[PDB]
């Protein structure tokens, strides 16, 4: 795959997520040049996203696939699996390799 | 640069307020020459 | 050409086209504002921009071919079409045609302060110049940022196109955070 | 004809109803009485330093003098103007009670006319440019409210502002509006006329579009008449040929003009009437309306 | 390399590059330019606006650009949508409609302009909060999300704070003025007030603060010597609370 | 809503010398921020 | 409601009790008749004239602000009305619809502070169409009237006005369904009738955008409404005139750009001028005699208006006009555009130019009991129509011969096309004009006119009766 996960602090590594769940993730996302561009925890709102329906972009997704309950890694999403040639105009330039320090809080 | 601005017109329209319609009534004399002009006095009409 | 003539000449004309003290009454204010416009429309219409516009080309090509006299000689023909174009917007509708002519020569370092002098009136007073600023203009107003240092006039310019009168630009707000805020 | 009565209908289309003629029969009586008219005392009232009034007329002085081209509306004007005029318009005899009548006026007057509302009359007319408009007809009544009974300090005033600011844009401005002032047409009381046959109730704009805008016609006349009132010689030439001003206006044949042009409207309404036995009423309110407006150019 | 902000208060260059930079990008985000409020929210976010209306030591200057952008990336919107629909009252008609009353009781004395119920039909507005992982404009939804609960009692509480230390002798007027120190709250709480964010207990104590006898069941901004600046603001203020009295007065006609 | 800081390691008096506030990258600096410290935090070893 | 009629009002007293109590309780609400202040206003109109006395404002907008506080604190019964006059009481059950015009109406508004541009353009014309689809938008007509709906729509045609004709477009298809629906937005449109006709040149040339054009908004707002069309000024016809008069002499650009041969004319702008003058006098089945005047004096004035044919040096009659374009249709090299949507052929064009003047000037005709009272006007006018076409030029015409579909050996219907051909629709006008003018009063000349006219048309239509051939167009 398009991420490269490197682990942080290790859930229960049994519990992963499945097609129809709610993956409760807090996460950190910044630019590969250490220039932050998003946090749910500044926002004091953990994101919801479901697997299996391509709400959000496709590394983040396999990331959370990857991980497992309670479990915060480090996730590396290159341009491929995380817009590209086109990317969020005015926060994230274009081919723009993306890091999020990703927290599966909640599998519901 | 035009040759054109050596012409005369009656030009109306926006041309009574430009600088290229002021005309300086120069009489032909030196001494007493800002003083009243008279019907017939020779002078002349100097483009400013 | 005479040098020192044209120095006086360019001196006196600026010093010719000076708006009145804030400080003035209001009435004395007026009568200086509206004896001002009249002399920038006699001087309009007498073709005064096309030859400023004409000895600033004439000065450009003779330095890219006394250079502390012809400095200021470039200095002095910016801030005398400043004064010119200053307050008047026909003057500066008249201008608005040579966006092109201004932003290419904004890029040269002895002539970007002088050219955003005459941008920003230009903005603050024609409301169309701002429908024909495209994005190679915007470009270059961002790369004078990135560099001649921290300007903040360049901002200034930059809001200018933003905002007009009231009016929002969608064309320019985008092209101003797509190419300003990524980097 | 009887079978929509409010009793089948639903309660929102009532209240509109109950809603249109609680505007209408309610309160647009109450408006008239009650509107500014403790507000004046209080700005006049006290407490080198202007006073309050004192500075909104300073304001619209300020905002007069600025150049532009046309007018623009403005709510605020207009509403202080009416409040001002108003003030002074404040409302056989014994000698002693008319003297006092004209004592109480000429102190309202000087309420107004000494922070600076006959330069701002004079101001405003000249910010015109010559079209009517809502602010123009205030300020024609507060010139008319400032200078009634002959006022010679605020004629002092005008005619010095006028001759010392050479302000020629005051003339243009009133020979433009007397220029546009209207008279009798019979296309338009004609038409009238066919609507009313034929069955259609004749609304306000429509009675007004035969003799339109006789109000401030005549406020124009009495203000230019108050303005030689008590045989000023000085404005009553200075109407004629402006002495230093670049362009002069020659009042006295304007008002002649619009004289001969109301009275071949006039005579035409008579040919129309002549061959008919009796005037009906809106032939007798249009006859009146066009004799006031005559009366006040005489 | 990084300095503190606060840093700036004796940096005058880049205190005013760094406030021109505010300035764009309020103008950038002007008049519902939603998308670029989006991207603004990736650079300046709700905790260091947060920080930034709280914090004391902050410029003047640099004040009043944090207030701006918080209000326009955030606030600007909706305020400008219910001012555009204000001049008209379209009143549903039911029993809610007919429990208005002129007055609050058989008194007769009137009650707090801006509080009680509203009967008039307002139009919602509609934020989503800016994730910057979801791909598509679907998210997207007007103006990004703010809190709006801890916003108004921040405001409320940063008002209280500022009218208790307004006394003519203080030497530390918060960002430098008084003008520095009021204007940024006071066009926070007029914009939170025309979105009809505050209950009736905020209204009640934003009156007590503006006058307090007056609104009774210190000694008021409005008895304060105050500048120009804070005279606008206020009245500003003044002319919501009219304008609440009006439609009460009209939604009482209604009911009747 | 910013990862807690804890490294635990050496440093050398020469030149280890943090001062609260703002420093290098985006301030925070700790033990491994400089060529003076060497520092450890559980996944990575941290210096300059 | 009116409790001064005493006896004449039907009210019961009891219940006239509770309206003068509230009144009476209103009044004082509203302010009207040294002391600490006890409520806003006091407090207002106190910190104002307390802020002007204490020092002199040196800001304009703070005297302003402050001055228009003071003075409104003075007018509460005015505000009062200004605002009962935009109050508007609906139903519960049409809560969410108006939620939803409310949020459409106000998405429009507030882009009325934005640079027009294509996602602008889009924004809007979706708006129009969601606010058009709405069904409070027909059933609540004063509601949209109340809102200031067509105000902001012709702020933003005002500003459009030409690089979006679609947003023109949109503007003037809601403004058309506007007029439409009740006569007092008819009327509430007709204040701008004299800004639709200065701008009426807009959009005619293109077909396809037929009542999407400020003329055919123009001519919503006086059609079939008898008071208004009575109120029409005569510049305001004096402009279409002139208009009509120019189609008169030059060449269409557009049809010129796009390859049509240069005839000379435009007989495609002066029909659509011809038609707003013909909604303008004939009203509801009958003439507006003032109108007809007015209309037949300007275009007397004028002869362009009439086009080449009825030019009087050199024109050669309207029968002869006639039948040249007909010649130009049948021949595809004069009026199609060259080799190299709902195509104009000039034909068919310059038969409707002729057929909507004659028809106009026929409808101008004097009624019959005017002219039997005696009006020197009315047989003016019919003397000058009956001298500008001769009863020959009708009859010829309604003597041309059409061209109907055929029913073919194989079992195919042959339909010839209806857009490129003289149609019946070029005949009915001049029935008219034979008729209101120069009325049929001879034996003689109505049963030549038979034999020649009429006869052949039935009989066509006879023919046309089969089961295949009687459902065609
Ligand atoms: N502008 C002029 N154009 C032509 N002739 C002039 C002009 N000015 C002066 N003269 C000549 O001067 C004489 C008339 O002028 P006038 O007698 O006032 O002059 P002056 O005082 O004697 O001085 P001068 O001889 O220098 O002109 C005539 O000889 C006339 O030809
Ligand atoms: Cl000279």
């Amino acid at each position: 795959a398009g991420v490269e996960i490197e682990t942080i602090s290790p859930g229960d590594g049994r519990t992963f997520p499945k097609k129809g769940q709610t993956c409760v993730v807090h996460y950190t996302g910044m630019l590969q040049n250490g220039k932050k561009f998003d946090s749910s925890r500044d926002r004091n709102k953990p994101f919801k996203f479901r697997i299996g329906k391509q709400e959000v972009i496709k590394g983040f997704e396999e990331g959370a696939a990857q991980m497992s309950l309670g479990q915060r890694a480090k996730l590396t999403c290159t341009p491929d699996v995380a817009y590209g040639a086109t990317g969020h105009p005015g926060v994230i330039p274009p081919n723009a390799t993306l890091i999020f320090d990703v927290e599966l809080l909640n599998l519901e | 640069n035009d040759a054109q601005h050596r012409r005369i017109f009656y030009e109306a329209g926006g041309a009574g307020t430009r600088a290229r319609s002021l005309w300086r009534v120069e009489p032909l004399r030196i001494s007493w020459s800002g003083s009243n002009i008279r019907w017939g006095q020779a002078f002349r009409l100097r483009h400013i | 050409l005479p040098i020192q003539e044209v120095l006086q000449t360019l001196q006196d004309l600026i010093a010719y086209f000076q708006p009145p003290e804030e400080e003035m009454q209001h009435e004395d204010k007026q009568n200086k504002l509206r004896s001002l416009k009249n002399r920038q429309n006699l001087f309009k219409e007498e073709g005064m921009l096309a030859l400023v516009l004409n000895c600033i080309d004439r000065l450009n090509i003779y330095n890219s071919v006394s250079g502390m006299a012809w400095k200021e000689i470039l200095n002095l023909l910016y801030k005398l079409l400043a004064a010119l174009i200053r307050g008047n917007r026909n003057n500066c509708a008249q201008f608005s045609n040579n966006l092109d002519w201004l932003i290419s020569k904004l890029d040269r370092l002895e002539s970007s302060s002088g050219i955003l002098e005459v941008l920003h009136c230009i903005l603050i007073e024609s409301p169309e110049a701002l429908n024909l600023i495209a994005e190679g203009h915007i470009k270059s107003i961002i790369s004078l940022l990135d560099k001649h240092g921290r300007n903040h006039k360049v901002l200034d310019v930059l809001c200018s196109l933003c905002l007009c009168n009231g009016v929002a630009v969608r064309a320019n707000q985008n092209l101003i955070c797509d190419n300003l805020l990524p980097r | 004809f009887r079978m929509a009565p409010l009793y089948n209908l639903p309660r929102h289309k009532i209240n509109n109803f109950f809603l249109s003629t609680f505007q209408r029969v309610w309160l647009e009586k109450v408006n008239e009485k009650t509107q500014y008219d403790r507000l004046i005392p209080i700005l006049m009232k006290s407490p080198k330093q202007p006073d309050p009034l004192h500075q909104i007329i300073l304001h619209f002085s300020r905002n007069a003098l600025t150049e532009r081209s046309k007018l623009e509306d403005d709510p605020l004007y207009t509403s202080y103007s009416s409040m001002m005029a108003k003030s002074c318009q404040s409302g056989e005899k014994t000698f002693e009670e008319k003297e006092m009548e004209k004592q109480k006026t000429l102190y309202q007057q000087a309420r107004l006319h000494e922070r600076g509302a006959a330069e701002m009359v004079l101001q405003m007319i000249s910010a015109s440019k010559g079209e009517m408009s809502p602010m123009v007809v205030e300020t024609l009544k507060l010139g008319i409210a400032i200078l009634n009974g002959g006022n010679a300090g605020v004629q002092q005033k005008m005619l010095d502002y006028l001759k010392e600011k050479k302000d020629a844009g005051f003339f243009q401005s009133l020979s433009g509006l007397m220029q546009s002032c209207s008279v009798l047409d019979l296309n338009a009381f004609e038409r009238q006329n066919k609507a009313e046959g034929l069955g259609m109730v004749t609304e306000e704009g429509t009675r007004e579009k035969v003799l339109q805008n006789d109000e401030f016609t005549r406020d124009l006349f009495r203000f230019l008449q108050l303005l030689c009132e008590g045989h000023n010689s000085d404005f009553q030439n200075f109407l004629r040929t402006q002495m230093g001003n670049t362009t002069t206006i020659n009042v006295i044949i304007s008002t002649v003009d619009y004289l001969l042009r109301l009275q071949e409207s006039i005579s035409d309404f008579y040919w129309y009437y002549s061959g008919k036995d009796i005037i009906d009423e809106s032939g007798q309110h249009n006859f009146s309306k066009a004799l006031a407006v005559t009366k006040q150019i005489f | 390399r990084c300095v503190d902000i606060l840093e700036l208060c004796e940096q005058e260059d880049l205190m005013q590059f760094h406030y021109h930079t505010l300035r764009l990008y309020s103008a950038v985000c002007a008049l519902g330019n939603s998308r670029v409020a989006y991207a603004l929210c990736g650079h300046v976010d709700l905790s260091q606006l947060f920080y930034a209306i709280d914090n004391k030591y902050l410029p003047g200057l640099l004040r009043s650009g944090f207030y701006d952008l918080l209000i326009s990336i955030h606030l600007a919107n909706a305020k400008e949508r219910k001012l555009m629909m204000k001049n008209e009252y379209i009143i549903p008609i039911t029993s809610a409609t007919r429990k208005i009353r002129l007055y609050p009781d058989e008194s007769k004395r009137h009650g707090l302009p801006g509080v009680g119920l509203r009967t008039c039909l307002k139009p919602g507005f509609r934020f989503s909060t800016p994730c910057f992982v979801v791909t598509g404009e679907e998210h997207q939804k007007q103006s990004p999300e703010i809190p709006l609960e801890i916003l108004k009692t921040k405001a409320l509480s940063m008002l209280t704070e500022a009218v208790q230390h307004s006394g003519a002798h203080i030497r530390d007027p918060v960002g430098g003025s008084v003008e520095f120190q009021f204007v940024p709250v006071l066009k926070l709480i007029g914009t939170l007030l025309v979105m009809g964010v505050f209950d009736d207990d905020d209204i009640r104590q934003i009156l007590l603060l503006i006058d307090p006898s007056v609104f009774g069941e210190v000694k008021g901004l409005l008895q304060t010597r105050l500048p120009e600046s804070v005279k606008l603001q206020m009245c500003e203020l003044l002319s919501y609370l009219c304008d609440c009295e009006l439609q009460h007065r009209v939604e009482a006609i209604v009911a009747f | 809503a910013e990862p807690t800081h804890l490294r635990v390691g050496w440093a050398s008096s020469s030149g280890y010398a943090p001062y609260p506030g703002g420093g290098e990258g985006w301030g925070g600096n700790g033990v491994g921020d400089d060529l003076y410290s060497y520092g450890f935090d559980g996944l990575h070893l941290w210096s300059g | 409601l009116n409790f001064q009629l005493g006896e004449n009002c039907p009210c019961p007293e009891e219940i006239r009790e509770e309206l003068y109590d509230f009144h009476e309780d209103l009044l004082i609400h509203c302010g009207v008749p040294e002391r600490c202040p006890t409520t806003l206003k006091e407090l207002i109109s106190q910190t104002m004239i307390r802020w002007a006395q204490e020092d002199q404002i040196q800001d304009a907008e703070l005297v302003r602000m402050m001055f228009s506080l003071l003075q409104r604190q003075y007018d509460s019964i005015g505000e009062l009305l200004q605002a009962l006059r935009k109050t508007y009481t609906i139903s519960q059950a049409s809560v969410s619809d108006t939620i939803n015009l409310l949020a459409a109406l106000g998405q429009i508004r507030c882009l009325l502070s934005v640079r027009m541009g294509k996602e602008e353009e889009l924004l809007m014309i979706n708006g129009l169409g969601d606010i058009m689809n709405n069904k409070v938008f027909y059933q609540h007509p004063n509601l949209m009237r109340v809102l200031g709906m067509h105000e902001t729509v012709m702020e933003v045609m005002v500003d459009v006005l030409i690089a979006f004709p679609k947003m023109v477009a949109s503007c003037c298809r809601f403004l058309c369904y506007f007029c439409r629906i009740s006569r007092q937005n008819q009327k509430a449109m007709f204040e701008h009738l004299s800004y639709l006709l200065e701008n009426s040149s807009v959009g005619l040339a293109s077909p396809s955008m037929r009542g999407s054009t400020p003329l055919d908004v123009a001519a919503s707002s006086v059609m079939d409404n008898n008071e208004l069309a009575l109120g029409l000024e005569e510049p305001d016809l004096e402009k279409v005139v002139t208009y009509l008069a120019g189609c008169g002499l030059q060449s269409c650009p557009m049809l010129l750009a796009k390859g049509y041969p240069d005839v000379g004319w435009n007989p495609i702008e002066g029909e659509r001028y011809l038609s707003f003058l013909r909604f303008a006098v004939f009203v509801n089945s009958e003439s507006v005699e003032e109108n007809a005047s007015v209309v037949v004096k300007l275009l007397i004035r004028r002869p362009e208006c009439f086009g080449p044919a009825l030019r009087g040096e050199g024109g050669n009659g309207l029968l002869a006009a006639m039948q040249g374009a007909i010649k130009i249709s049948e021949n595809p090299a004069l009026d199609l555009p060259s080799q190299g949507e709902e195509i104009v052929h000039m034909g068919n064009a310059i038969m409707s130019f002729y057929s909507a003047l004659i028809d106009l000037l026929g409808r101008c005709a004097p009624e019959m009991h005017l002219i039997q009272t005696g009006k020197g006007e009315a047989i003016r006018i019919r003397s000058i129509l009956r001298s500008l076409v001769p009863t020959e030029d009708l009859v010829g015409i309604i003597s041309i011969p059409l061209k109907l579909p055929s029913l073919n050996k194989d079992g195919s219907i042959s339909e010839p096309d209806m857009a490129a051909n003289f149609c019946p629709d070029h005949k009915a006008p001049m029935v008219l004009f034979l008729d209101r003018v120069y009325g049929i009063k001879d034996q003689t000349f109505l049963l030549h006119l038979l034999e020649v006219g009429f006869l052949p048309d039935l009989r066509a239509s006879a023919s046309l009766d089969t089961v295949s051939l009687s459902t065609t167009e």
